[PDB]
């Protein structure tokens, strides 16, 4: 798949990096870690969740919750802070 | 309102946990429907603002690749950070 | 085993209506509301009591801290 | 206050160290969080935080004696 990102989703990444100056010392670099392993194995192995599935974000203090959809580029829609 | 549920094994745990700590059995049950529905309609909100934000991207049709984010994300945090574009 | 609960209205309707959402019942609605409560303060009031014997073990016994720098131990 | 330490907070600290900097990494994390309780020991007692690198951890106290800081 191509997997894509929504205005939405990045939008609420960038919530999220001006967020995490004010969260974690340098959880910033830990988060974005996160995220491309969370990227990366949507490329392959793309499942999981609960007709589009979810996907959770785990990182030190808390997680987050990536939303996407598919069928050959999945989407990737919205990630709020669950 | 008073309208009636029914539970198998599960209301002895709570029994047992109204009475642990000495709470009314019967006012725990209320919290966590209430509990319950504050999370529940939370998670509805959060599937339309996703729900609605595909529709968007059907119609707009614009987006950003993983890589161009997994480009931008890997220099989070480290001084010289960097944006994210807008492809189409 | 049935047993009656009174409700608040008002919620019943917050109830009712994400029901109506799912395409799920009232009954099995709850039936949930009840198990995910107790499935979580089962847990918290099961760590409640590890802290809470521990207190028991200090209470009657001796103990040490200071800072880095032990003392009844 | 004293800041004390129970013995059921004391072993869940050695079952900790035997989990590479971290040796001098987490344990500058509770000594932070040792000397703010010295100061400022927030607020029924309350189990606080505890944050440093992979995940956090859960130091419960109420002198403030320390019981039990488990892995959360």
């Amino acid at each position: 798949p191509q997997i894509v990102f929504t205005a939405t989703a990045l939008r609420d990444l960038e919530r999220l990096r001006e967020f995490l100056r004010s969260k974690n010392p340098p959880a910033a670099q830990r988060a974005a870690s996160a995220i491309i392993n969370t990227i990366r194995k949507l490329e392959s192995y793309p499942d999981i969740g609960r007709s589009f599935r979810e996907l959770l974000i785990d990182f030190g203090d808390t997680g987050y919750l990536a939303m996407y959809q598919y069928e050959r580029l999945t989407v990737l829609c919205i990630r709020h802070q669950k | 309102p008073v309208s009636v549920k029914l539970d198998a094994d599960i209301k002895a745990r709570v029994e047992h946990l109204a009475e642990t700590r000495k709470r009314s059995s019967h006012w725990m049950m209320r919290e966590a429907i209430r509990e319950y529905v504050e999370r529940e309609e939370k998670r509805e909100a959060l599937q339309q603002e996703a729900l609605r934000a595909w529709e968007e991207h059907q119609t707009s049709g614009l987006h950003v690749t993983g890589d161009e984010v997994v480009s931008w994300l890997e220099s989070w945090g480290s001084e010289n950070e960097q944006a994210a574009l807008h492809a189409t």
